[PDB]
RNA sequence: UUGAUGUCACGGAACCUUUGUUGUCUUCGACAUGGGUA
């Protein structure tokens, strides 16, 4: 595969040739004092030719071109070669240097075709793709005739100016071991000490390592605080290994040490699958469609006037993410992260021009209310779409940011058990919001200024919809267009024109420059304008408890040492990332969609219990599936004000000791919400209009949000010790299409008096605790009631019941064991001033009873412990 | 229970027997994919009884330790799946669940059999969503392939690999892929493996005839016996068999019993191979085609759907336009190649993506007959696409009107497009012209002219309208001079009798040419100088009616760029501007004379949702012919620049458009006045004027193109032509 | 071995299933059917001693407790003999010993706790404070229900222990159901407050299936649940190592040990709800 | 490293679908020790 990559002299020569058309049509048809023919674009044996012209030849007069044995040829019919005159040489890397193989200078990425109806490729294609801050410049020589006249070299220089792209980019053409050793070293201490359960653990967490070398000196300790940590001391240990690595001068560099985590992890990784010796699934399959368009070669010849009017709309401005993002590009080599990002190979974020395009005649579409049925091939589609299309140019963005993506992991839920479904966990690299983007978009057309339909979709994007990339239903890609700057440039005027010629149409950074100078703030006005497709839905939700959103490598991570800590996410400003705690899109997403599908049948059968594959039920109308696209979009929910995470410890005590039982340290750190303090958590999902305008569609959410209302879905993790519970949801910014369905007192009996009798005298003394033989029957059922409906017969509700102490009471708060001044001191629970107690004491505490009122299982129980007496 | 299922394997386990060992591996296969579906069966908490037991004997297995068999039995619970959403959903499964071990070095061929035989029905089972074949239907032929080839190099001659490998060869050429590289050598093999007496393997070894000349293989397939399901197909394959045996007759009588028991569906796949039959036939100048063709196009033509009256739908199938092309070249009577021409008129062509489309319409409008009989056209199509693979076979009519029935003094002339004749380098363009005053053996004739040109000269000015429309008048002078070039007969007064007018029913893209204004060349001869002219856009649309004895006028205008001042000051009632509730309470109430002057959106996908842009509201096409209590029998009605706006692009020269001129036609409207391209507001105030004050559309529209003929022959500019030609009257009143 | 196997999971579960609290509660495999909320303080606090601060009530006084030790299963199991099982679930009884670890002294000796590294301080509320929490529930049984509110409010007379000090007196808590509210549907929600008399006869129904008459634990549970009541002040502490350590002049752990407490009918001591070990 | 009177490839959004969830009261009393004597 060793050579280097070059440009055919055929290819520069077809895109002079086209952009002679369009000056000759401005100039109607003069060059100097030369009148030019349309030129011949027929030949008798059609098959010898590589590749015949689909498109229409412009049209500037009438008469017949030039005849083949004539004495003398226009200017035109001289560019042509129908008089070598003008031979078009390769065009080559200046010194012709050699590389390995085409991935030695860009990488392929694949390109698909999106079905506009159903929001979802079924198709797709591949290139490789060179980045132009490697090799920038191509160079080659044009070889004249000293026969061709001046107008025709004239008509030729002006072309090349007039030339903005090719190969797919705008352009200006100017005349004149450690990771390989560290894995074995960490795999055989794994398997010597018997700890493989942790294998992919461990290979996620060192991965998330990559932001900073720094994050090996704060690798979290044991509750004691002695390096005796589960994951890192498991051996030399593998804090050691990591802590010798990030001190090796090799890996000193950022960029070195990014790499390192990225191949080690990508090591741990393929040995956890290994492991496994079970039933394997590839969970992407089915997803090769490469397919190419196939040019007509029986396409008729058509020639076609324009006209002189031409006017040139220059477009600058920002493109700023008001969200995280996904460009979607997979690297083969990587298979630990399941969805991966678009990043240059500086490792700086990107915003294609092909994402770009798409969005635009996505958008275009939409406004037009038009789909397009073209095909790949034929001639040129003439809907307003396509021809408004292809008057625009777009440039290729990229970012001065460029921290390593943050990874968040999803998971399937299984709803008979309320548990994660069996091998239902995936990765997928995000981008961060606050990234800004260079935008410049021109317009080149006949209109005067843009079409409506551009100032409508530009006026789109200037209100923050711009949807711009791919994971749309879980809140991903959401773009504003800011500092809008236009101007529209007269390239009928000669004056305009020869000036436009003169700088390369100023689209070089150092002519974009002055440019910049000339644009006006603001965007044209459109005269028809039509609303968007998306309408913003804002959501309040209060809560008066602790919240956790549970990020398990984060736990492994963090300098905290706790076991579960709370998601967070980092925003970008200018090349810092600054973390936030936020509610997880993908989490609230999967709490809507259940608390919809649960309520819902389709022929009888809970919309749970559906595969949901090919199929067309109400949960995907709205919510998408693997064939249409969903209709909802979710954001990530943040918090109002800065709520700090605040640590609580538990035990299991067993049942029969009494005591703490012999189990992995549970510890979470979720964050404060209490009745005086409570949480407020803020964001916004946006749903489509069609989808908003339908009764059934609204009636199915608002039925949903009124059971998240009522405190039926608490969110995130840990909801049966208290945590997560909604106190009220709100919505604004539906016209009460869906808040519209959001909307006797009887005394409890009083408890029967006892008929326990125990007899005590003052002269004997008891013994603090006794035990309770069990009977020797435990029911047990082989399956209990599923989570996937509300079950007829069954009951679903709230209990509120008010404790008294009758002795004093101590529910200490563990977090500061020195309060009163070693000797311990604890100070009663409380959370944010007030005093509480904390529903896992109130768990456990009533658990123990309900197990021996129903003669149950010793629930907690240390099995494996082993006695021993003393001899006498 | 997967878990009591496992626990019985271990009760009676011979770890030495390969029976058990294969039912305790099937246990627990079972148990472990219902766990990773989140099926009901995850409920379940129960475990293993007598662990220390227990423990040992799975512990052995562990060590002892087939994949393939487990899996088979998975796929041919596939195959007994009545619905093709029950099949593609569990092809799913096995083909993820079975991709790990064909990476294996170590693979066995029965996994390796299983997962080629999944790709090919999944294969089979992808439904198109546009006009190009699914790329994904080819990569799943292709990967069975490889598969398949695996098992092949090492066992050059392996009977099910070989089947595998050429049913997926097949399909390919079905998508009009070509033929992989060893097809011809692949195919030899398995005549050497010997003769299998199934349908789906009949056609391969008539391939291998087509392709050697074996005849060994033929009098088995005459042998047959003819009490199977699909006996369509084996009429078709013993008709195939008796071609090469020359028994010419057999052919008749077995090639008329396989069209005459044709599946109903067309995504069956013996519609492609009547189709290639006909085709080989043909090629063999055989002269038994005709026979089948016309059969087979005879049949073909009642596979449609009825959209209220006058509005015909049918269901995309690829190869039905060369069929009806081969019918019309077989056919030798003029009148007879008539109805062929006309039964392809005035009918919508929906893909199964846009029947969904139109099935979702006419369930938010509660009009369930429509819906239900969408559903079964859907369900049919989609379910007969593996019909052969699996053996199996699922279980209207319109009149004629005779062409007697037009006025002696008229004149008709139908048009037909023949695309494959075009193809073939012959005229596919043919004129049939109706002379009901001549003898009967003279009174069809039948013009044939190149359409290659005047095609391109369309497609030229359309380009050219659309850029700079009224800037496309010159291309349209040299387009209307092309009509005549192309068929010079509209001149000759012996082709079409002087002073007589004439009946236009074009075909294709000749819907939206202006055959009334074809010029003849210093001096310049517009053909409305001679005749007067109607336009149908089909013959069975014929049902002429008395006029609205009613008295009274409409003008419908959504018009806001020009107010027509001719048109609004007068006796004619004004609603401006019109919404989709005014346009209703208008056509219920049948007036005399109707004007919509409006804008209107065109849909390329689906023409039923093409609408009419009114005030605060769109009128799709679908909506016009759903109204209820409609009556406009013989009402005059007059449209604006509408007409052109619902009309898509032309892409092919055969494909047909439904407009507002439709819909309006489906409720029995008596003559409608329309423009082929947009109209000059000025011009169409001067002349729906004009027909309205003297309600004699036919003559007028001739007396108002002939006094503004006047004034473009004393100029001869291209600009006044392009206002006055657009203008032409569609139906064909009493 | 089994490690790579799904299977090995089916070796760590019962042949029959789920048990009853298995189910309300929820497995590792299987989620809860409950949800307990935080409780949260009704009043201002009562604390059991007076802060330092007068200014404030809204932090107590410290009390320094006593030494809280491991449990010892190898009192509960004598021996190694496979006569000698697990006794069964230990509840702690209630009792007023608090009052004297408040005074300062050791509930077995009587005399002055002394601060160690070992033992610990702790701010305590006093008797008569209220919270208020709420529990969710989701598709239950009316015999579900009606055991867990039995489960919670138990009976007058009755009372849980919670938090730290079981053994010294401290966590004698009443719980009172207040609101029982039902969803009907998406819709409507309604009051369940009447039908709490039917759920608690499905409850005890479900039992008597179960086990028919043979319901001890039953009464073992509530004996160890009973809350002392008027002019009654049951000591309750654990003996010394050695007679001589306790200056009360009772018995200790070496002395019971060859006495009533003696491995052949220690258990029985140990699973009868008050049993006294020393008379004086 | 192109071929020439014909390249809309800026003619194609890696797009679509999956809740880090589940289960556990910051709880608590009996020893420790190996011989020694004959
Ligand atoms: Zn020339
Ligand atoms: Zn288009
Ligand atoms: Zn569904």
């Amino acid at each position: 595969t060793k050579g280097r990559p070059y440009i055919t002299g055929t290819l520069l020569r077809s895109a002079v040739i086209r952009s002679a058309e369009n000056l000759l049509t401005l100039s109607d048809g003069k060059i100097s004092e030369k009148t030019c023919c349309p030129g011949k674009f027929d030949t008798e044996d059609k098959d010898r030719l590589l590749q015949l012209r689909q498109r229409s030849t412009l049209r500037w007069t009438d008469k017949n071109p030039c005849p083949d044995n004539a004495e003398t040829y226009c200017p035109f019919c001289e560019l042509l070669g129908r008089s070598f005159r003008i031979h078009f040489g390769n065009l080559s890397l200046p010194g012709k240097p050699d590389f390995d193989g085409p991935k030695a200078i860009g990488s392929q990425r694949v390109l698909n075709r999106v079905d506009f109806k159903s929001g979802k490729a079924h198709d797709f294609f591949k290139a490789y793709e060179v980045d132009h801050t490697r090799f920038p410049r191509f160079e080659g020589e044009i070889t004249i005739d000293n026969k061709v006249s001046a107008e025709a070299r004239k008509l030729l220089c002006d072309s090349l100016k007039f030339t903005d792209r090719l190969c797919g980019a705008l352009c200006v053409i100017r005349f004149d071991n450690l990771a390989e050793k560290t894995a074995e070293q960490i795999i055989s201490i794994l398997d010597d000490n018997k700890k493989t359960e942790y294998t992919r653990l461990l290979a996620d967490a060192i991965r998330s390592l990559r932001r900073s070398s720094k994050l090996v000196a704060g690798l979290p300790k044991d509750h004691d605080g002695k390096d005796d940590h589960y994951l890192w001391d498991i051996g030399v240990t593998i804090r050691q290994i990591l802590t010798t690595s990030a001190d090796t001068k090799e890996l000193k560099n950022a960029g070195k040490w990014r790499e390192f985590c990225e191949k080690l992890g990508e090591a741990l990784y393929l040995k956890s699958k290994d492991m496994s010796g079970g039933l394997k699934i590839t969970r992407r399959i089915l997803g090769d469609a490469e397919f190419h368009g196939k040019p007509d070669r029986l396409e008729k010849s058509r020639s076609v006037s324009i006209g002189s009017v031409l006017k040139e709309t220059v477009v600058c401005g920002e493109l700023v993410a008001k969200t995280p993002f996904f460009f979607g590009a997979i690297d083969e080599d990587a298979k630990q992260t399941a969805l991966q990002v678009l990043l240059t190979p500086d490792n700086k974020y990107r915003l294609p021009r092909s994402a770009v395009r798409g969005i635009l005649r996505r958008d275009l579409q939409t406004y037009f209310d038009s789909p397009c049925n073209a095909e790949l091939g034929g001639r040129p589609c003439m809907c307003k779409t396509c021809r408004i299309m292809r008057g625009i140019t777009v440039m290729d963005a990229r970012s001065e940011y460029n921290a390593p993506p943050e990874i968040r992991h999803r998971t399937r839920i299984n709803p008979f058990t309320g548990t994660v479904a069996e091998g239902a966990l995936f990765n997928m690299e995000v981008a961060p919001e606050g990234i800004v983007f260079p935008f410049q978009l021109r317009y080149r057309g006949s209109e005067d200024g843009l079409p409506d339909a551009l100032k409508t979709v530009l006026k789109w994007w200037a209100e923050g919809q711009a949807f711009m990339s791919g994971a749309a239903s879980t809140g991903k890609g959401r773009f504003r267009m800011e500092n809008a700057k236009y101007e529209t440039l007269d390239l009928s005027d000669e004056n305009q024109r020869n000036d436009y010629l003169k700088n390369w149409g100023w689209r070089d950074e150092k002519g974009l420059e002055e440019l910049k100078k000339r644009l006006n703030s603001g965007l044209p006005e459109p005269g028809n304008y039509r609303d968007p497709k998306w309408h913003e839905i804002n959501v309040s939700i209060e809560m008066a408890s602790p919240f956790i959103n549970g990020d398990p490598i984060r736990a492994a991570v963090d300098k905290r040492g706790t076991a579960v800590v709370t998601f967070v996410k980092y925003k970008a400003e200018g090349e810092e990332a600054k973390p936030v705690c936020a509610y997880k899109a993908e989490s609230f997403r999967g709490v809507i969609r259940s608390a919809v599908a649960r309520i819902h049948m389709e022929d009888g059968v809970p919309l749970t219990e559906l595969t949901h594959s090919d199929c067309e039920c109400l949960l995907c109308q709205i919510f998408g599936s693997e064939y249409e696209a969903g209709k909802i979009r979710f954001e990530d929910l943040v918090f109002e004000s800065d709520p700090e995470p605040v640590t609580f410890d538990h035990v299991a005590i067993d049942r029969f000791t009494g005591g703490a039982a012999a189990k992995k340290k549970f510890d979470d750190s979720p964050l404060p919400g209490s009745p005086a303090r409570p949480l407020m958590l803020k964001g916004s999902f946006w749903i489509r209009r069609d989808v908003l305008e339908d009764e059934e569609y609204c009636k199915a959410l608002g039925k949903a949000l009124a059971d998240v209302n009522n405190g039926l879905y608490p969110l995130g993790g840990k909801s049966a010790i208290g945590y997560g519970q909604v106190k009220s949801l709100g919505i604004k910014g539906d016209d009460k299409r869906i808040s519209r369905l959001m909307n006797t007192d009887v005394a409890v009996p009083e408890k029967p008096k006892t008929d326990a009798e125990v007899r005590i005298e003052a002269e004997k003394v008891y013994y603090p605790h006794y035990f309770v033989e069990p009977h020797k029957k435990v029911e047990r059922e082989e399956k209990p009631c599923g989570h996937q409906k509300f079950h007829e017969g069954r009951l679903t509700g709230k209990i509120r019941c008010k404790l008294i102490t009758k002795t004093p009471l101590i529910v200490p708060d563990t977090s500061n064991d020195d309060f009163f001044r070693y000797h311990k001191s604890y100070a009663f629970f409380r959370l944010h001033k007030q005093i509480m107690i904390p529903g896992s004491e109130l768990r456990g505490m009533v658990s123990s009873v309900y197990e021996t009122v129903t003669n149950s299982c010793f629930r907690i129980f240390d099995e494996t412990k082993r006695l021993s007496w003393r001899m006498d | 229970n997967p878990i009591r299922d496992i626990q019985d394997r271990l009760k009676t386990a011979k770890f030495d027997n390969k029976d058990d060992m294969m039912n305790l591996a099937s246990s627990l296969y079972k148990y472990e994919k219902q766990l990773m579906d989140s099926s009901e069966a995850t409920l379940c908490q129960q475990g293993l009884s007598n662990r220390p037991n227990s423990f040992s004997q799975l512990s052995q297995f562990r060590d002892s330790d087939q994949t393939g068999k487990f899996w088979q039995n998975e796929y041919e619970a596939c195959k007994n799946f009545q619905t093709h959403k029950e099949r593609r959903e569990t092809l799913e499964q096995i083909i993820r669940f079975l991709q790990n071990g064909a990476e294996e070095k170590d693979a066995d061929d029965l996994l390796l059999k299983t997962l080629a035989r999944a790709y090919f029905h999944r294969g089979l089972l992808y439904r198109p969503k546009g006009f190009s074949v699914p790329a994904r239907k080819v990569e799943a032929m292709k990967k069975a392939i490889a598969y398949c080839e695996i098992i092949l190099d090492k066992n050059e001659e392996e009977s099910e690999a070989l089947r595998i490998w050429l049913y997926a060869a097949m399909e390919l050429r079905r998508c009009g892929e070509e033929y992989p590289e060893n097809f011809a050598e692949k195919l030899f093999y398995l005549a050497n493996d010997g003769f299998i007496s199934e349908l789906y393997d009949i056609r391969l070894f008539l391939e291998y005839t087509e392709r050697e000349e074996d005849n060994n293989f033929l009098d088995m397939i005459l042998q047959e016996n003819q009490d199977r399901e699909r006996l369509f197909e084996l009429c078709l394959y013993k008709a195939r068999a008796c071609f090469h045996l020359n028994q010419l007759n057999d052919v008749r009588i077995y090639g008329e019993s396989a069209i005459d028991n044709a599946p109903g569906a067309f995504a069956d796949p013996f519609w492609d191979e009547l189709v290639e039959f006909i085709r080989m036939l043909r090629n063999k100048k055989s002269e038994l085609w005709k026979e089948i063709a016309i059969k087979a196009w005879d049949k073909c033509r009642e596979k449609e759907m009825k959209v209220g009256n006058n509005i015909y739908l049918s269901w995309y199938w690829a190869r039905q336009r060369e069929l009806y092309d081969l019918a019309f070249m077989a056919q030798d009577g003029i009148e007879k190649k008539t109805r062929i021409a006309d039964s392809l008129k005035s009918r919508t062509t929906l893909r199964i993506q846009e029947l969904n489309e139109l099935r979702k319409d006419a369930h938010r409008k509660q009009n369930r007959r429509l819906e239900d009989k969408l559903d079964r056209i859907i369900e049919q199509e989609n379910e007969a696409r593996d019909g052969a693979y699996l053996r199996r076979n699922p279980p209207g009519k319109r009149e004629e009107i005779p062409f007697a029935r037009l006025p002696q003094n008229w004149i008709a002339v139908h048009f037909y497009l023949n695309e494959l004749e075009s193809h073939e380098g012959g005229k596919g363009g043919h004129a049939l012209i109706y002379d009901p005053q001549k003898a009967e053996k003279d009174q069809w004739q039948d013009k044939s002219f190149d359409y290659k040109e005047l095609h391109r000269k369309f497609l030229e000015w359309q380009e050219n309208y659309i850029l700079n429309e009224e800037g496309s008048a010159d291309f349209l002078v040299t387009l209307c001079r092309e009509i005549e070039k192309a068929m010079p007969f509209l001149f000759k007064s012996e082709v079409i009798p002087e002073d007589r007018p004439v009946l236009w029913i074009p075909h294709g893209f000749l819907h939206r040419l202006p055959l009334h204004a074809a010029m003849k060349s210093s001096n310049i001869e517009i053909f409305w100088e001679r005749h007067a002219s109607r336009y149908l856009p089909a013959w069975h649309l014929f049902d002429p009616a008395p006029y609205s004895r009613e008295e009274s006028s409409t003008l419908l205008k959504n018009f806001e760029e020009y107010d027509f001042q001719n048109l609004e000051n007068g006796e004619i009632e004004v609603y401006a501007p019109s919404s989709p509730k005014k346009v209703k309470e208008a056509i219920r109430e049948n007036p005399a004379i109707l004007l919509l002057l409006c804008h209107g959106e065109a849909d390329m996908t689906n023409p039923f949702r093409s609408c009419l842009k009114l005030k605060n509201k769109d009128m799709t096409i679908f909506d016009l012919l759903t109204v209820e209590d409609v009556r406009l029998s013989g009402s005059r009605i007059l449209l604006g620049a509408c007409e052109s706006d619902m009309v898509p692009p032309l892409e092919f020269s055969v494909d047909e458009h439904l407009s507002v001129s439709g819909a309006f036609l489906s409720h029995k409207a008596g003559e409608i006045v329309a423009g082929l391209w947009t109209v000059d507001s000025e011009k169409v105030d001067e002349c729906y004027s004009y027909l309205v004050e003297e309600k004699d559309f036919l003559r007028n529209l001739q007396e108002w193109q002939m006094a503004e003929t006047e004034n473009f022959r004393s100029e001869n500019d291209s600009s006044l032509f392009y206002k006055i030609a657009p203008f032409r009257i569609i139906g064909f009143p009493a | 071995a089994l490690n790579a196997y799904p299977e090995k999971r089916l070796l760590l579960r019962h042949p029959k299933g789920l048990c009853p609290a298995c189910r309300l509660f929820g497995t590792g495999s299987y989620k809860g059917r409950v949800r307990f909320g935080f409780a949260s303080l009704e009043n201002d606090p009562e604390w059991l001693i007076p802060g330092k601060n007068p200014g404030d009530p809204f932090h107590g006084g410290p009390v320094m407790l006593s030494l809280l030790e491991r449990p010892r299963p190898t009192w509960s199991i004598p021996g190694s003999d496979n006569k000698f099982k697990v006794p069964g679930r230990k509840f702690y009884v209630h009792h007023h010993a608090w009052k004297t670890i408040k005074d300062g002294n050791h509930p077995t000796t009587g005399k002055a706790i002394e601060q160690s590294p070992n033992n610990r301080t702790v701010e305590a509320l006093a008797g008569g404070n209220s919270f208020s929490f709420e529990i969710a529930f989701e598709n239950l049984k009316e015999w579900e229900l009606g055991l867990l509110i039995h489960s919670l409010q138990l009976e007058k007379g009755l009372a849980h222990k919670l938090g730290m000090a079981k053994s010294m007196g401290f966590g004698s808590v009443e719980i009172d159901v207040e609101s029982v509210r039902l969803r009907k549907d998406w819709k409507q929600w309604r009051n369940g407050n009447s039908e709490i008399p039917n759920w608690l006869g499905k409850g005890f129904a479900k039992l008597k299936e179960w086990f028919r008459d043979e319901l001890d634990f039953i009464e073992n549970l509530k004996k160890l649940l009973w809350f002392p009541e008027g002019d009654q002040a049951p000591r309750v502490c654990y003996p010394m190592l050695r007679k001589k350590d306790d200056p009360n002049g009772n018995s200790g752990y070496e002395e019971l040990k060859d006495g009533e407490f003696k491995k052949e009918d220690r258990q029985k001591k140990l699973t009868t709800p008050w049993t006294p070990w020393a008379s004086s």
